[PDB]
């Protein structure tokens, strides 16, 4: 099937900037697909960062500026490999983050609305704990 | 932005029953856009059931889902004991999209 | 306050299949033209598509189609049922060269006339790889234990034809005018049309002759790029083209074998005994692959080392270049093309074969036997796409061989229906309108 | 335009070239021959299958006929603004296609009610 | 009721659900099961355009219930609006009405008629 | 039932041609207003370019094949002003039935 | 009896399969009738044709 792979434990001060990795396996094209960033804080709800769709990468209206998330195509000896980077964090960003896709390729297969989606395919979640 | 409102909070069951999950949103979605997923507590989330009364691919036909105006409804009959765990209500109707508030079922 | 209006007409279409007739503008062909029907481009505009090639259908139903076509002109002329008997073949020689002696044999054998009581004794001249050995020596055909021989028909062509698949009222059309497109993924220009252009249908394993050109650059297109089972399918933006002749005059001799059965055979030949050979420009060849390999190179890394090398084995019909030239078929080695190391007025002649018993579309137990042309046989081509396939590696070193291969006919012909789609069209709507009746 | 040519636009911007895709509904047993007449015959039963279903509600000779039944707030709670103007053809047949079924079961009850409502107006 | 299911009610209680059996009279190799697949189709056109060109000449087309300017005459029926409706059902009235079907089909062609353009056109 | 020897392929073809050109004809009569009707009248006016002859010459001496001869190069804008009109009517009907 | 398959080419492409050799012993084929089954629906036979007799 479609399994998806992410990055280890990193513990990172304030002040710095983190990049988080994510590698698929079983995708064709990011033209057809579309990969959603999300979160889980501990004992809280989720909560949904970024997406990247028809090449076209955007985020929410609370992380405007502050994170990038890019994508490449396929490699005829790598994975297709989706990142993330964070900059200027702060003291509550302590959290376990997701990595997911979509198949957006059937206009009426009702997954998706006008941009926003739902999600297929979850991976593992890495953990974040900045202290100082 | 649609705040979503999941009942009830905690409850419990025993193996064999039926278990009601209702989900109240802001506004009026008359166009059901709206997804039941379930996540283990220590493991990966799960998509059960998208578009309110659509199953998906492995999932077993036990599960149940209805949509009427502002109240989606999830019932689970015949439960075992694999089950146990937080279920979500997240729509993707207006943007961005916003998740429930999380609904544990324990045994007893 | 609100009511419900019908509307009738709207634009939306829907994903689904139908089946689609020939339509060509217009001595008999093996694809039937005169059959077909005599034969506009609309732009849209703020719509997308995504655009899948490997999924598509058209493919098949154009694979069943030519598999239906070649196995109708076959059937109701002569068949060459009694030819299974025992040969007796010695070596010729007419002052021929070195190279040459081993490929052509003079058989002579018993045949049966138009009485049913009586023989002839007759002879011919065959080719190497149409009679084997079995233990002067005797001789038999090849596809006679597994297959059963029948003639291919004197009147008919194997001159390709280019046809337009066309479907019926209901349906649509729509083509993704992208000069860089790969076959997969969202296209920001569709236009619907009626139907296709013209698509020849040319039979080639390793180089594809008389195809389409590209626009801007060498396109190259492949399935799971991580995988070493998938083919490569590399698209030119200029043709090479290529010379192939045969020096033989190849006379005919007809037997009647029995009631209204007649056999056509190799006779007498007049003049010297050469080989068929295709001639192939250096110069142009050298900055067609530099300019694959710079395409070839973004999908691999700017430190790589590209080896090109020949085919390694297998069956006679995907190593060698298999193609129909003047109605014969023709094998090429073809292993001097292949053959170079990229780091990060000549002119190449490749000697090929001619076999009289072809099995076609990969099939087991339905042979064929060419009749031999008259004259000498000279044609041009040009070279529009290649197949390639890399090996397994041990994914720690920088160097990529690049084998020709082939066989699979689906291949030929997914490099021109990979900007088509077929989409159903739906026209009833319903819509909110502040209106009432009478 | 052209055929198709208003499919990216609104809805209330493609409602008027509603002709042009009106007309371009209808136009020895080899093998190119069964596939013709297996399209032909397609293509008439897909005709006549569209034909029936605007003869049954009233709609034999008109594109934009009007009915009498009114339009549910729980279907589609967007007003004239949102729809004619910002939505277009491709979306708004998913945004209903839940609805579709009642709509044309209610498209039905009531033209049989209209046409026999009309035996009791004559009869006086 | 569902389809042919008012067959045994009277002509008053069968004329109000026609648009139940209004919807059911219209809906690759050549094998034995092939041909009589596309037999059935053209048999299921056939067997429906030849009855909606009737509806065409009268004046009827698109109408379930269409009624002309033709004057009944007292010579094909005896009875009154009683004794037809709510006791004779639909299997009965066809049997009586046999031997002047053809009078009524062949009056029903010059109504649609004899209401044309005339000189109004000058 | 349904032989195909010589009379197969020539009866089911026929019908064929039968309900294509019943349908054609149904769907050419219709776009224009006309479903069910001979001598029903338009709106478009006439053009005096097409042709200048009066009212009396037309309807008591000439001829349909002669008049199907003469204004044979101005046959088509006639049907596209009949589909222009047609839906300018449709729209002008649903405009004051807005109201 | 165990039957074996033996295919001897008669001509180009053409193949007839007959019967091999007997593997272990050569018995008769046979079926089995469940006896008072048979006799109690015979009874019913009898007495359902005995309403036309
Ligand atoms: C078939 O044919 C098809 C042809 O059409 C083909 O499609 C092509 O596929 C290729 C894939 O190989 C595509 O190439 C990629 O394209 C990506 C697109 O990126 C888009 O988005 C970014 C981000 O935009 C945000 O930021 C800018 C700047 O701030 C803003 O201006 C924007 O508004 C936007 O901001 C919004 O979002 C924010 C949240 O993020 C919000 O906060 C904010 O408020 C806003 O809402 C843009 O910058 C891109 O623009 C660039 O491209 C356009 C193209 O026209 C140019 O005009 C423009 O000038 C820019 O150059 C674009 O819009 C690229 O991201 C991607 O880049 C990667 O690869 C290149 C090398 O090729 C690297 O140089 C680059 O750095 C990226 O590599 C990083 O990521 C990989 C993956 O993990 C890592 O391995 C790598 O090491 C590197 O990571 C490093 O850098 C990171 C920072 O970048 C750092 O965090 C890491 O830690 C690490 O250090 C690449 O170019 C190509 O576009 C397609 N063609 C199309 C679509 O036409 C298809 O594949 C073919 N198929 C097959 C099977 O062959
Ligand atoms: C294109 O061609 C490929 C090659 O045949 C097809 O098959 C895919 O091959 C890749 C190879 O990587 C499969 O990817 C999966 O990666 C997982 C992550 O690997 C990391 O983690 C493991 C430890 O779990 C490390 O050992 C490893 O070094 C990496 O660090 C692996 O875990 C997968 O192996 C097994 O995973 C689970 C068990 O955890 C099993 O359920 C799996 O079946 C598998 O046995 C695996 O290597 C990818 O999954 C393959 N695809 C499929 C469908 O199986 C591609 O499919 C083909 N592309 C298309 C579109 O067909
Ligand atoms: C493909 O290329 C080869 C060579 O690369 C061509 O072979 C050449 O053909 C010419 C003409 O047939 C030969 O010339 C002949 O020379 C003899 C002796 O001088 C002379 O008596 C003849 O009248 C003729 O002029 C030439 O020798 C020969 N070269 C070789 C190496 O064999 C071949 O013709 C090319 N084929 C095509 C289709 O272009
Ligand atoms: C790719 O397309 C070219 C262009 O049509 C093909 O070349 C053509 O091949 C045919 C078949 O041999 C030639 O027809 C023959 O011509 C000779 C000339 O003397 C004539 O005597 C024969 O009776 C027959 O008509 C045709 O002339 C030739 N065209 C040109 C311009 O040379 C080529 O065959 C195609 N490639 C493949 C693989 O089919
Ligand atoms: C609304 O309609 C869609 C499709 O028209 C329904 O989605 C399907 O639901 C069935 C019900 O089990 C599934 O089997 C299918 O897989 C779903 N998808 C498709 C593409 O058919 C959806 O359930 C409907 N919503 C309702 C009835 O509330
Ligand atoms: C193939 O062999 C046959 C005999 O088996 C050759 O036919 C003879 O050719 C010589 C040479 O001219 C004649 O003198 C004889 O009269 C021929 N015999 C018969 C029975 O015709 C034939 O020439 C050989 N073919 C070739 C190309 O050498
Ligand atoms: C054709 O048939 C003739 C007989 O009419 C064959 O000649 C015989 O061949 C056998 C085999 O060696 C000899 O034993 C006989 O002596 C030959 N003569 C006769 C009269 O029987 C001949 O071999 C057959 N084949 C060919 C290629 O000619
Ligand atoms: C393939 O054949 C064509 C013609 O059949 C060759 O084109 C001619 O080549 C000669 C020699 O260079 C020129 O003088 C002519 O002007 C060319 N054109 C024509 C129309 O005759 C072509 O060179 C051949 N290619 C190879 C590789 O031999
Ligand atoms: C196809 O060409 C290759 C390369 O020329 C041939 O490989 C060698 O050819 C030389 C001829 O000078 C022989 O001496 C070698 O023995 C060949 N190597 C082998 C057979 O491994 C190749 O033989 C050609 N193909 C055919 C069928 O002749
Ligand atoms: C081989 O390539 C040449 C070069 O493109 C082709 O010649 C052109 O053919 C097109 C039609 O296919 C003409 O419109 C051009 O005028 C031709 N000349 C040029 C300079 O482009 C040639 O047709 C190709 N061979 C085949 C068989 O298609
Ligand atoms: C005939 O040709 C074969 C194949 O080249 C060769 O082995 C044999 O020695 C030749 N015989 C004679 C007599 O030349
Ligand atoms: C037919 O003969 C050829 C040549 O000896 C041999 O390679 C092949 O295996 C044979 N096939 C069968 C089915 O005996
Ligand atoms: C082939 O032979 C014929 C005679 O049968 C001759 O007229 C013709 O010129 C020959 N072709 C050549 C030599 O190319
Ligand atoms: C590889 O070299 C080409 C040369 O033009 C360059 O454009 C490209 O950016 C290089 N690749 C990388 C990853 O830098
Ligand atoms: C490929 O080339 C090698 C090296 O010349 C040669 O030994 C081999 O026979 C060739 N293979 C084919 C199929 O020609
Ligand atoms: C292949 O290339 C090498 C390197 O130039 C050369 O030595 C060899 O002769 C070539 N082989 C052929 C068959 O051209
Ligand atoms: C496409 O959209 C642009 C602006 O969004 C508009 O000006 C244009 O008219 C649209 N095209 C069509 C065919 O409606
Ligand atoms: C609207 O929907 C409601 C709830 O299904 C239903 O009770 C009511 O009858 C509907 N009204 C109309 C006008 O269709
Ligand atoms: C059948 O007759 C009974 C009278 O006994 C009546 O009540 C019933 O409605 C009739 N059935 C139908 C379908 O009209
Ligand atoms: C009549 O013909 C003239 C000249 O072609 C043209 O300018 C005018 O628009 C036409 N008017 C009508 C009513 O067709
Ligand atoms: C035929 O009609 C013309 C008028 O178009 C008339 O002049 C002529 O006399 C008619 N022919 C006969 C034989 O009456
Ligand atoms: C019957 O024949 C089969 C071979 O198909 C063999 O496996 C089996 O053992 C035989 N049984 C007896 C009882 O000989
Ligand atoms: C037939 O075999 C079945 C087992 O499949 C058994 O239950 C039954 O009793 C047998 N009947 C007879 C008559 O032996
Ligand atoms: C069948 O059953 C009847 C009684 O039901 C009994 O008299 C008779 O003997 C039975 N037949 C046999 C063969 O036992």
């Amino acid at each position: 099937q479609i399994h998806l792979v992410q990055s280890g434990t990193e513990v990172k001060k304030p002040g710095s900037s983190v990049t988080v990795s994510c590698k698929a396996y079983g995708v064709n094209t990011f033209g057809l697909y579309a990969v959603n960033w999300v979160r889980q804080a501990p004992g809280q709800s989720l909560e949904y960062i970024g997406q990247i769709w028809r090449w076209k990468s955007s985020a929410s209206h609370h992380f405007r500026g502050r994170v990038l998330i890019s994508a490449v195509d396929l490699t005829g000896s790598s994975p297709p490999i989706s990142s993330l980077e964070i900059k200027n964090l702060t003291s509550d960003d302590t959290a376990v983050y997701f990595c997911t896709t979509t198949s957006t390729y059937d206009r009426w297969s009702g997954l998706h609305h006008d941009g926003v989606m739902a999600f297929s395919s979850w991976g593992q979640g890495t953990l974040i704990s900045v202290s100082a | 932005d649609i705040q979503m409102t999941q009942s009830p909070s905690t409850l419990s069951a025993s193996t064999g029953d039926t278990v009601r999950i209702s989900c109240r949103a802001s506004q009026s979605i008359t166009g059901n856009w709206v997804a039941w997923y379930q996540q283990r507590p220590g493991k990966a989330p799960r998509l059960l059931i998208y578009r309110g009364a659509a199953l998906l691919g492995g999932v077993p036909s036990r599960f149940r889902g209805s949509a009427a105006g502002t109240d989606f409804t999830l019932t689970i009959g015949n439960l075992q004991a694999e089950d146990f765990g937080t279920f979500y209500c997240q729509q993707y109707d207006t943007y961005p999209g916003t998740f429930g508030q999380g609904t544990k079922v324990e045994v007893k | 306050n609100l009511w419900v209006t019908v509307y009738y007409g709207v634009p939306v279409w829907k994903d689904a299949e139908t089946t689609l007739f020939c339509a060509s503008d217009a001595k008999h062909n093996v694809w039937a033209t005169h059959a077909c029907v005599p034969t506009q481009e609309i732009h849209l505009e703020n719509v997308t598509e995504e655009f899948n090639m490997w999924k598509n259908n058209m493919v098949e139903q154009m694979h069943t189609d030519i598999i239906s076509l070649w196995d109708q002109s076959l059937k109701p002329c002569v068949k060459l049922t009694p030819l299974c008997v025992t040969l007796q073949c010695t070596n010729v020689t007419n002052n021929i060269t070195d190279d040459m002696r081993g490929e052509l044999k003079n058989c002579s054998f018993n045949m049966t006339t138009e009485l049913r009581d009586k023989k002839q004794k007759v002879y011919s001249l065959f080719y190497r790889l149409d009679v084997v050995q079995i233990n002067n020596k005797e001789y038999r055909l090849i596809n006679c234990n597994t297959s059963a021989i029948t003639q291919a028909c004197p009147k008919v062509s194997f001159e390709p034809i280019p046809i337009h698949y066309c479907a019926p009222a209901g349906f649509a059309i729509l083509k993704c005018k992208d000069k860089k497109f790969n076959g997969t993924g969202p296209c920001p220009s569709v236009s619907t049309v009626q139907c296709t252009h013209g698509i020849k249908p040319v039979v080639s394993t390793q180089l594809l002759l008389n195809g389409s050109l590209a626009e801007e650059e060498v396109m190259i297109r492949s399935e799971n790029i991580t995988n070493n089972a998938k083919n490569i399918l590399v698209q030119f933006n200029t043709p090479v083209q290529i010379n192939c002749t045969r020096p033989n005059n190849n006379t005919r001799k007809s037997i009647r074998i029995g009631p209204g059965q007649a056999f056509y055979a190799t006779g007498d030949i007049i003049g010297d005994i050469r080989q068929a050979h295709c001639n192939v420009s250096k110069a142009t060849w050298n900055e067609t692959l530099g300019k694959v390999v710079k395409q070839l190179r973004k999908h691999f890394g700017n430190n790589t080392i590209i080896r090109f090398a020949n085919s390694s084995g297998g069956d006679l019909e995907v190593t060698t270049h298999s193609f129909n030239c003047g109605g014969e078929f023709f094998y090429c080695n073809t292993s001097g093309l292949f053959n170079s190391t990229w780091i990060s007025n000549d002119s190449i002649t490749l000697p090929c074969r001619i076999k009289q018993i072809i099995n076609m579309w990969q099939r087991i137990g339905q042979a064929m036997y060419a009749p031999p042309i008259q004259g000498v046989i000279r044609c041009v081509s040009n070279i529009t796409g290649l197949i390639l396939t890399r090996d397994g590696g041990s994914t720690n070193s920088t160097t990529e061989t690049f084998r020709p291969g082939g066989g699979d006919m689906r291949d030929n012909w997914r490099s021109e229906l990979y900007k088509y789609k077929v989409v159903k069209i739906e026209p009833l709507g319903v819509a909110p309108t502040r209106c009432k009746r009478r | 335009l052209g055929f198709l040519g208003a499919a990216g636009s609104t809805m209330g911007a493609a409602s008027m070239t509603l002709t042009v895709q009106a007309r371009n509904l209808l136009s020895k047993l080899t093998v190119w021959g069964i596939k013709q007449l297996q399209a032909r015959v397609l293509a008439v039963e897909r005709y006549l299958r569209d034909q029936q279903l605007l003869g049954i509600w009233g709609c034999s000779g008109k594109l934009i006929c009007c009915t009498n039944v009114p339009w549910n707030s729980s279907w589609s709670n967007r007003n004239l603004s949102e729809i004619w103007d910002n939505m277009t053809w491709l979306q708004w047949d998913k945004e209903i296609s839940n609805y579709t079924q009642i709509i044309y079961g209610l498209l039905e009850e009531s033209q049989n009610q209209q046409e026999k409502n009309e035996q009791d107006l004559l009869a006086l």
